[PDB]
């Protein structure tokens, strides 16, 4: 690409971008089901 | 669909190149010039937006503010004009 | 320092959208004059229903049919230059670059229907220059694209009508200013044809053609860029289009001064002085350019400073 | 800046849970979402008019012997001084 | 006449009603940015 | 910057008048010459009296091409001030007030035309015993058509022993009601008749130099023509080339609406740039 | 049609049974804009 230019020509004052306005993530809760209600019907028990 | 066990009410309007169709289907251009306001336009002229392989419910996306469809201040209702603005809401425009 | 117009008009014939600043917007009078215009103008033993046809035809199929008689608040006011090149462009000598723009500008636009248009806007012209009704005393210079504001179905245009060009400060992308140019099928110029070749002034004319033959009719103009004043430009190209002109005139005690030669019926071209280039030479640039997704060459002016008067001078 | 942008974009990510079955069921794995939007561009307007022999008192003419056209010159003052201030009102207005 | 030729229409008419709409909008449900004020000055009839 | 008249309108003026000069916001006169202080007996119609008796229609075509024009702007009960237009770039919003028949686009050129319809323009000044005519803005386009019908129609009524004019989607006709058309034929026969002099000398001296014209067939031979007699010659174009100038009427204005209406029925006021 | 009497006489019929009707003379180019009234007594008249 060659371009020649006279004394001072315009078009070297081009400015113009693009921008990320942000970034927006979610996170989840942890259901701990023991801390339900639900778990009161039930007697968990661990059994290898 | 509607109602399963017939085909259709009334032949003379529903089938395609019919009387009806020709006369208030739109993609035939016949009532252009007419100033006179057409509510069998929405129902007769099958619609068209480019969201058909790529929507569930644009009911949404297609049930908001769809612009006016009349004139809002003639004494008749002339088609609106295309320097106007008026958006309304159009509740029976959308399922027919 | 400049001098800018507005004008708010429907998008039919013309989309801010798609032309470059700096390109050349025309103006048209009201359709509804061409009927009374034809009809005492027309030559005996001719009908003007033809254009009638034409005319009605065309506004059929271009947009809301109605609102286009007389209580018309809102028309289809302006019209791009590229637009009337590419409607005609199976009349520009430099054929490969007016395809070019044709097919660009069919594809560019709405997409469905304007080769309805096109043909309808060709269609319409063909008929006014039959019926002895002129394009050039209904088609004038607007100004050049400045900056735009667009809408369903219409526009609000601000454009420079007078003063240098570069002198116009606009939101665009790039850079504050902005240039002028045109379609590289329209652009024809006088000086070097003539072969004076000299720097310095030299005018930008608005030029159309004519070719009445029975039943094979043509209109097509150009941008000019010449030397010469607006005086002797006429003996210009009246010298370099004499085909068109001996064509035209050849097959365009009682007096009986009947089936004679009058002044329609040898009329070949009317033009316009519109600007001028008040530079040391005049540098100009055909790069290859792109309208959206195709591309098209054009010509890229530098220091153009718009004139005004538009008056038409004709040539016979 | 904002007159320099060409355009602007924001971006999502959310990740959803997902639930353990039993057969007959495919097993499950989670999913991701990745989500872009742009901005889209507006403005506002505002117009105020400021007369001819309004402009010819504000630019400061020669100091005069009388004191008649520095009457004529405050009230030009306030004038444009009401009007400035209804047009910067109007665009807290136009916000809304 | 008052005759009836065999056949009969189905009328269609839509009419216009005025009413009163209810907005609801939650916080925080809209990113607005706000440039700078640009001034500009154009004759018109007896004004600048 | 601005080149400036002032007209100092006298005592004496009936409020009834005044009124009405209160109406004459943007409305276009002549001077003569031009100065910072003007008579009102300088604008008057009694000024030009070209030969005796009012203007004709030729005398003020040929008048309004040696005056020097200026736009009325704002009246105040003591004066009139008035701004020349041609140059001196008038920085203020120099606004039209247009008095035609016919409408005005956005971004056409205007220029003058005497009046040759039904002359209504007249402020009749009695109290001071002057009255001024102001001129009709027409659009460049509807130039060249006015005169050639307005001629047409009385060169046609000479010839004793639907004629409208349409622009922008209006048509105005000219066959005016009463058919005792007396006085405006009369303002205008030097016109008619100094033109029809005019074409039928060009014809009977055309037809009078080559012996092969139209008798070698009038399409065989004049189209392929066409690829003290001589103290005549110079009379033709010494009288043909006057009457051409005097109607050319090159524009003087234009109509560039910014944001406002974009059509001037007759009667309204708009802005206007100078060319 | 095929004769021109009959697609006058139909429309000069049709233009006595109401009020929406183009005016008597055709205009030869245009829209065949209704005669405006001068009076408006309920709201816009709903064509059916």
């Amino acid at each position: 690409f060659f371009k020649q230019i006279r004394s001072d020509d315009n078009s070297l004052y081009s400015a113009q971008f693009d921008i990320l306005l942000g970034t927006y993530c979610n996170t989840l809760n942890f259901v701990r089901f023991l801390e339900l209600g639900l778990s009161v019907a039930c007697i968990c028990t661990k059994f290898p | 669909v509607a109602y399963t066990d017939r085909a259709t009410l009334n032949p003379w309007a529903s089938q395609k190149h019919s009387y009806g169709d020709r006369l208030y289907n739109g993609t035939y251009n016949l009532t252009g010039a007419s100033p006179i306001y057409s509510p069998c336009f929405k129902f007769f002229t099958p619609a068209e937006v480019n969201t058909n392989c790529n929507t569930l419910d644009r009911l949404l996306m297609e049930a908001k503010a769809v612009a006016s469809q009349s004139s809002t201040d003639t004494e008749y209702q002339f088609k609106r004009p295309p320097g106007s603005t008026e958006m309304t809401q159009d509740p029976c425009g959308l399922f027919q | 320092t400049t001098q800018l117009i507005q004008q708010v008009s429907l998008t039919d014939f013309f989309r801010p959208d798609i032309e470059h600043a700096g390109s050349i917007v025309l103006i048209l009078r009201h359709p509804s004059d061409m009927i009374g215009e034809a009809n005492t103008l027309t030559q005996a033993g001719r009908d003007p229903d033809v254009l009638l046809e034409g005319l009605r035809n065309l506004f059929n199929a271009c947009t809301a049919p109605w609102t286009v008689g007389e209580g018309g608040g809102l028309r289809a006011y302006v019209t791009s230059l590229s637009f009337i090149a590419a409607c005609r462009a199976e009349e520009y000598t430099d054929k490969q670059a007016a395809d070019a723009n044709r097919t660009a500008i069919v594809s560019a636009y709405g997409c469905s229907r304007m080769e309805t248009r096109l043909i309808r806007f060709s269609e319409c012209l063909r008929a006014m220059v039959q019926c002895h009704v002129f394009p050039h005393r209904f088609i004038s210079f607007f100004g050049s694209l400045l900056e735009y504001t667009i809408q369903d179905n219409l526009c609000n245009i601000t454009a420079v009508a007078k003063g240098p060009q570069e002198a116009a400060r606009t939101d665009k992308t790039s850079t504050r200013r902005v240039t002028a140019n045109i379609p590289a099928c329209v652009f024809w110029d006088v000086d070097k044809d003539l072969h004076l070749s000299a720097d310095g002034l030299k005018h930008v004319f608005l030029v159309f053609v004519y070719t009445q033959r029975r039943q094979r009719e043509g209109v097509r103009l150009h941008l000019a860029l010449s030397q010469l004043n607006e005086q002797c430009f006429g003996r210009g190209i009246g010298f370099l289009l004499g085909r068109i002109r001996a064509e035209n005139a050849a097959w365009g005690w009682t007096g009986d001064f009947r089936g004679l030669p009058t002044q329609l019926s040898c009329m070949y071209a009317a033009y316009t002085l519109i600007g001028t280039i008040p530079s040391e030479s005049v540098r100009y640039t055909r790069r290859m350019e792109r309208f959206g997704g195709y591309n098209v060459p054009t010509i890229w002016l530098e220091g153009v400073v718009w004139g005004g008067t538009n008056t038409w001078n004709e040539c016979y | 800046e904002l007159a320099y942008v060409r355009d602007g974009v924001i971006q999502f990510e959310v990740q959803q849970p997902m639930i353990a079955r039993d057969g007959p069921h495919p097993v499950d794995q989670p999913v991701h979402n990745y989500m872009v939007k742009r901005i889209h561009k507006r403005s506002l307007s505002a117009a105020f008019a400021i007369a001819s022999e309004a402009l010819s008192l504000l630019s400061n003419t020669y100091v005069d012997g009388t004191e008649i056209d520095s009457s004529l010159r405050i009230r030009a003052i306030q004038q444009m001084a009401r009007n400035l201030r209804t047009v910067l009102d109007s665009f807290e207005r136009g916000t809304a | 006449t008052g005759f009836h030729p065999g056949i009969a229409f189905t009328v269609v008419r839509q009419d216009r009603f005025a009413t009163e709409q209810l907005l609801y909008a939650e916080r925080a449900s809209e990113s607005y940015f706000v440039g700078q004020i640009q001034v500009h000055h154009h004759d018109a009839i007896g004004g600048v | 910057m601005p080149f400036e008249i002032e007209v100092l309108l006298p005592g004496e003026l009936s409020p009834a008048e005044t009124s009405a000069l209160q109406k004459c916001e943007g409305k276009i006169i002549t001077f003569s010459t031009l100065r910072h202080r003007a008579s009102l007996v300088d604008i008057a119609l009694s000024s030009y009296y070209i030969n005796g008796a009012p203007p004709d229609t030729l005398s003020l075509l040929e008048a309004y091409r040696m005056r020097f024009a200026a736009v009325i702007t704002r009246v105040i009960p003591g004066k009139l001030l008035a701004h020349a237009i041609g140059v001196g770039t008038p920085t203020p919003g120099l606004f039209i007030q247009n008095t035609s028949p016919v409408d005005l686009c956005n971004g056409d050129y205007i220029c003058l035309l005497p009046p040759v319809f039904g002359s209504a323009d007249s402020i009749r000044l009695d109290s001071v015993g002057l009255e001024i005519v102001f001129p009709l803005t027409i659009p460049q386009t509807l130039m060249r058509e006015i005169i050639a019908k307005v001629v047409a129609r009385a060169v046609e009524r000479t010839a004793a022993g639907a004629d409208v004019i349409c622009y922008n989607g209006r048509r105005y006709e000219l066959e005016t009601n009463l058919q005792h058309r007396d006085g405006s034929d009369a303002a205008i026969r030097t016109l008619v008749l100094n033109l029809m002099f005019s074409i039928n000398e060009g014809c009977l001296l055309l037809l009078a130099l080559i012996p092969t014209l139209l008798v070698q067939g009038a399409h065989d031979g004049y189209v392929n023509l066409l690829i003290p007699i001589y103290e005549t010659i110079s009379s033709w174009i010494s009288t043909s080339s006057r009457l051409g100038d005097t109607l050319g009427t090159r524009a003087i204005l234009r109509v560039c609406v910014f944001d406002g209406p974009s059509t001037v029925h007759p009667g309204d006021r708009t802005a206007v740039i100078q060319v | 049609m095929l004769h021109d009497n009959v697609t006058e006489s139909l429309r000069r019929i049709t233009a006595s049974g109401g009020r929406l009707n183009p005016t008597e003379p055709l205009p030869i180019f245009g829209g065949l804009r209704p005669a405006t009234s001068a009076g408006i007594a309920r709201g816009q008249a709903s064509v059916c």
